[PDB]
């Protein structure tokens, strides 16, 4: 369009600098500012409406286009990879479905508008009580397939012991208690079992014994009733993050108690459910008096409403407690024998932990989307300060060996990084600090503290340790001029290792936290002054700079190549402001990615298309951080140590506006001791090239609007199986019971008339349950688990498709045992007692019919509902172990065409081999040749069968079929 | 890693003394002789006589084997006996086929 | 049968119908497990020594 681009353009950026100012912002000028972005929303969409993807359409797309950006990485539109949580989150923050995109922009703005005796014995989950020694209960980090499916959430040890009471007794198995029970009585069942939770878990965490444990109440004690009662609301509302033994049935049964809108049930007797807590608490008194409020007079909600949330947190608070506790003992062991016991203790221990932690971790950050989770559980838990998550926890196959015992190991005596403001304003942490090594400082400053010369020792040590290895890394990295780039890349690393020894790191992640942390009690406004006077007189300053130096040359000796001019200079100048040297490597990391993508366009613009996207996908970011970088520079401009906001000192930039600084710093060329930036557009064009104005007014927002038609691709299952995983579920399902090797001689000439059944008589591997005599007890549970028992139908690339003939047509056989599974659900035609005229059929049938006709097996569960099952990937992937192409992962799944009745797919199976590769023997005695004719004569009958849409088969050959017309229509000797 | 040291197939036994590391840490392996044995529960007692009786007693003495009352048919070998056939009133010998899978003309 | 099926433990039951039965009608039924060891009497004997 003409002149409307440039509205487009401006538009998408206008989009995306108030959606990151409504994020940023969630009070007098708040009204005013909030009333102009509603007058500029509108007069935005008038102009849309001049435009026409829909406005709607457009916005969607955007949230998407977001989040593919940033929290995942390179700006794929791999939405293969993304997990069932996060479209939960997906489609809340950009909207269910499709076409939502005005409504989420609406629901946005308006949010912003708005800104006694009952049967359970003494708790033993953490060990048990005093004299009790053993007992403790580990974390059950397991699923179950039928129920829930995949869930990486881990139940708490306390959660699996939750005082069920009156609800549920264990007598001979589990039978829930409440089958015929009025929803007056339910409600005073759970009021018993909430009270009697709190009465026992008082006592259990009174005498000292849970793990959190070891006002007056007992240490943890109101955190461990809280979560109970968060547990129970998730036991009745039957959101259960994981389901227990206990869990489901009792789950079930609250669901057909109250429907007989549970959700509004419990939203109506919290108040009353939180009242028993309350007054378990009072009655504690009868011992000793507390008021009862002392665990929170309001029942816990918001962000720890969450059940995953909430035992993570619980797992973060007993993790680092247990930690702790570790730390003591080898502290005091060691400061051989006991100390070497305690150290491999402590080693068990995190690997035990290990695979928890990651579980929960992956659970956490893909449902919570951008949120982390060593965040979480240092913020809501003070005990876990002290402890680095990811170090703890690395996966790299070298740290074990480095570090076997782990963060205690010392007390035991790359280019795609986006430009990220997280653990900071608007201002932006460099990829390069976020790699800034500080893996090998932790232990030592772990290890060392209230000594001022062994701290001194250690620490140096260890900082010329990381000083080194940071420079080889990054030397390895820049360096495959460009030399010059890496010169003062290695310059920026140690100019900004000054300030985490120094204290004045704008940035805070968990690790710099830390350090900063205990460098704050090491050496100790004046605490800042100690670490200075450390980094001034022995110097101290040119000895790092000294390790900086042997480190690359450590590098440069192993690439073999010549020491350069920069790192043979010793004396180095002043060091700049940290967002003054940001500042310039973000212009610098500019100056290249501008120019690279700038001649591709000139070169490229067939995948014109992908350079498009790529370069508008670039750009997009940097204007909104160049906004922060402006807008941080214009409040420190000319500021001193005490005027500037934060405690640092801005005085030697003397510069009128931040283009104008960014003038006389990259002026020229790329020099390495002094000059780091340099850009081709010196001129103060920064600012309009970070809008997507000026350019040279070539027009690719073209493409961008046929980017955007990808919101079609962006379609939800709306299920709660995946089968793109990574083979979760494909552990839990085990191996069909009394069904032998499969296909043992299939496709040749075993067919049979008993209409040509193919070799589907033995290719099908039903377990023995549902194939004999025997009825199934549960649908939800036996055919839910046996159909999936027949995980053994897998065996085609398992065993003879394994190298027979080519992968596609493995995977292609199972698509026809699929569509035949479904067939023997409903109506397939092998007129046999346990396939067709069958029982199994009835089987299903009788279930169904038995939950009160709850669902016809040819209504739901028709290999519809659950059509998906495992799709028999993971016997493909069992013992084949071949990866499956997205576009073969959709025909072992649920596809509309059903290839009508299995009358003419069979029939497609049979040219499929059973022709076709008689045919190419032919290609390959003659009378073994003129022996191919008898099928010429079976085709006859199968030809009356067909006559009984397209004319006769052939044409169905011909044109429904792929693999068909390579085969000769017809023998006829 | 295992050493089959015997397969014998009359008396059907596998001994593999295979060696397995201990642990992650070595000078205390362990070594292990499986005397994996397959009884055939069935075969008579001459075995290649199929009127003789029932083997009820199997002696596994592992000294003989490792350095005869055959028990199990072997795969390769054809144990087969005479038998006596009338058609007409002529008792004609042949030769019989007890184990007539592995004893196709080859 | 397929061994599979036998072995799955479906009962065949072989009607017979004759004239001279005193019903007309007999059945007998056939099981996968009809036929089996009542006793099994296994008595293992390990030495160290000939
Ligand atoms: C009984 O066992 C003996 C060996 O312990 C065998 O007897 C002879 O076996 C050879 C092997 O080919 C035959 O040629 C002889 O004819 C057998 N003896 C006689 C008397 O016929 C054999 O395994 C068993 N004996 C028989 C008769 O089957």
């Amino acid at each position: 369009d003409g002149n409307d681009v440039t509205f487009f353009n401006l538009f998408e950026q206008w989009n995306k600098e108030i959606q990151y100012q409504i994020e940023q912002y969630m009070c007098k000028c708040y009204k005013l500012w909030i009333e102009k972005i509603n007058d500029q929303w509108g007069k935005q969409k008038d102009n849309y409406n001049k435009f026409r993807v829909s406005l709607s359409n457009f916005l969607f797309f955007s949230c998407w286009e977001e989040y593919i950006q940033k929290y995942f990485n390179g700006d794929w539109s791999k939405i293969k990879n993304i997990g069932s949580d996060t479209f939960e989150f997906l489609i809340k923050k950009c909207g269910n479905n499709s076409a939502h995109g005005e409504e989420i922009f609406n629901e946005k703005l308006k949010n912003a508008e708005k800104k006694y005796i009952r049967g359970c014995q003494s708790k033993t989950y953490d060990g048990k009580i005093f004299p009790g020694k053993g007992g403790e209960k580990q974390w059950i980090c397991k699923d179950t397939i039928i129920h829930g499916d995949t869930n990486g959430a881990c139940i708490p040890p306390r959660t699996q012991n939750l005082c069920v009471g009156e609800l549920w007794d264990k007598s001979y198995g589990g039978r829930s208690n409440i089958k015929n029970d009025t929803k007056e009585l339910l409600k005073e069942k759970i009021k018993n079992a909430i009270h009697k939770e709190t009465e026992l878990l008082y006592e259990y965490h009174d005498t000292g014994t849970a793990i959190i444990s070891k006002n007056g109440l007992p240490k943890g004690f109101c955190h461990a009733v809280q979560r109970s009662f968060i547990d129970y609301k998730n036991m009745i509302l039957g959101t259960s993050v994981n389901i227990y033994e206990h869990i489901g049935k009792l789950q079930e049964d609250i669901k057909k108690i109250i429907e007989k809108n549970v959700n509004a049930w419990w939203k109506g007797i919290e108040r009353e459910m939180w009242d028993a807590v309350r007054c378990a608490i009072t009655k504690i008194n009868k011992k000793n008096i507390f008021n009862g409020d002392e665990c929170g007079v309001s029942p816990p909600t918001g962000n720890d409403e969450d059940q995953s949330v909430s035992w993570f947190k619980e797992w973060g608070e007993q993790f680092c407690i247990e930690r702790l506790r570790y730390e003591q003992n080898i502290r005091e062991a060691c400061t051989q024998g006991a100390c070497k016991r305690k150290c491999e203790k402590y080693k068990k221990y995190i690997s035990e932990k290990k695979q928890e932690w990651d579980k929960q971790k992956t659970k956490y950050e893909n449902k919570y989307v951008g949120k982390s989770a060593s965040d979480l559980l240092k913020e809501n838990y003070p005990e876990c300060i002290s402890a680095n998550f990811d170090f703890i926890f690395n996966d790299n196959i070298e740290y074990k060996t480095y570090y076997p015992y782990g963060d205690y190991s010392s007390i035991c005596s790359d280019n795609d990084m986006t430009w990220s403001k997280k653990y900071i304003e608007g201002v932006y942490v460099p990829p390069r600090r976020q790699q800034l090594c500080l893996y090998e400082l932790f232990p030592i400053i772990i290890k060392n503290e209230e000594g001022m010369e062994k701290a001194k020792e250690e620490l140096l040590e260890t900082l010329q340790i990381v000083a080194e290895r940071e420079a080889y890394y990054l030397w390895k990295q820049y360096n495959p001029d460009a030399n010059k780039k890496a010169c003062c890349a290695i310059r920026g690393s140690f100019y900004d290792l000054e300030d985490i020894i120094k204290g004045n790191d704008l940035v805070h992640d968990e690790y710099t936290k830390y350090i900063d942390s205990k460098l704050n009690e090491i050496f100790g406004i004046d605490t800042k002054r100690a670490r200075t006077d450390w980094w001034e007189n022995e110097t101290i300053r040119q000895l790092v700079w000294d390790a900086m130096q042997s480190g690359v040359r450590y590098a440069v000796e192993e690439k073999n190549e010549n020491f350069p001019l920069c790192m043979g200079v010793e004396h180095i100048g002043i060091a700049k402001p940290q967002f003054i040297r940001w500042l310039e490597e973000w212009t610098n990391e500019f100056c290249e990615k501008y120019t690279k993508y700038f001649e591709d366009m000139k070169s490229k613009c067939i995948e014109c298309k992908k350079a498009c996207a790529n370069y508008t996908n670039w750009l997009n970011p940097k204007r909104i951080e160049w906004n922060g970088m402006s807008n941080y520079y214009n409040k420190i401009y000319r500021k001193s140590n005490k005027e500037s906001e934060g405690g640092k000192d801005y005085s030697m930039i003397m510069a009128p506006t931040v283009i104008d600084y960014l003038n006389k710093r990259c002026h020229g060329e790329i020099n390495g001791n002094y000059i780091c930036c340099s850009c081709k557009n010196i001129g103060a064009y920064n600012t309009t090239s970070g809008t997507v104005n000026k350019k040279l007014q070539k027009k690719e927002t073209e493409c961008e609007e046929e980017k955007g038609p990808l919101d079609l691709m962006n379609e939800v299952l709306n299920k709660m199986d995946k089968k793109y995983s990574a083979m979760k579920v494909c552990d839990l399902i085990a191996d069909a019971i009394g069904c032998k090797d499969k296909t043992k001689l299939d496709e040749l000439d075993e067919w049979n008339d008993m209409v040509l059944i193919p070799p589907r008589r033995r290719q099908l591997c039903f377990s023995r349950i549902v194939r004999g005599p025997a009825n199934l007890r549960s649908l939800n549970e036996f055919k839910e688990e046996i159909l999936k028992g027949a995980q053994s139908e897998g065996k085609f690339l398992g065993n003879y498709y394994k190298e027979h003939k080519d992968k596609e047509k493995a995977l292609e056989a199972m698509k026809n045992s699929f569509y035949d599974y479904e067939d023997i659900i409903k109506g397939t035609d092998m007129l046999t007692n346990i396939e067709f005229k069958d029982i199994k059929i009835k089987l299903d049938r009788l279930l169904e019919k038995e939950t009160n006709n709850t669902k016809k097996a040819e209504d739901w569960w028709k290999t519809n509902k659950k059509s998906i099952w495992n799709a028999m990937l993971c016997g493909y992937k069992k013992s084949g172990n071949k990866i499956i192409d997205p576009s073969w992962c959709t025909i072992p799944t649920t596809e509309t065409p059903p290839q009508f009745l299995r009358w003419i797919k069979e029939w497609g199976t049979n040219v499929c081999i059973q022709k076709q590769e008689h045919k190419e023997y032919v290609k390959s005695c003659t009378s073994e040749i003129k022996k191919y004719q008898e099928w010429s004569r079976k085709r006859s009958i199968r030809w009356e069968t067909i006559s009984k849409k397209e004319p006769d088969a052939n044409t169905y050959l011909r044109e429904h079929c792929s693999k068909c017309p390579c085969g000769f229509n017809d023998m006829e000797e | 890693e295992r050493i089959v040291l015997v397969d014998n197939k009359c008396k059907c036994a596998r001994i593999t003394s295979r060696i397995i590391r201990s642990s992650e840490d070595p000078n205390e392996d362990i070594v292990e002789r499986n005397i994996r044995i397959i009884v055939p529960l069935n075969n008579r007692e001459n075995i290649s006589d199929p009127t003789s009786p029932l083997r009820t007693r199997f002696v596994y003495h592992l000294s003989d084997l490792c350095k005869e009352t055959c028990y199990t048919y072997d795969r390769n070998k054809c144990y087969t006996a005479v038998v006596p056939l009338v058609y007409g009133g002529e008792t004609k010998m042949v030769e019989t086929a007890l184990t007539p899978d592995a004893c196709y003309p080859d | 049968v397929s061994e599979e099926e036998w072995n799955t433990g479906e009962t065949y039951t072989c009607v017979v119908a004759h004239e001279a039965l005193p019903n007309r009608v007999t059945e007998r039924t056939v099981d996968k497990s009809t036929g089996k060891p009542t006793l099994y009497n296994v008595s293992l004997v390990m030495s160290d020594t000939a």
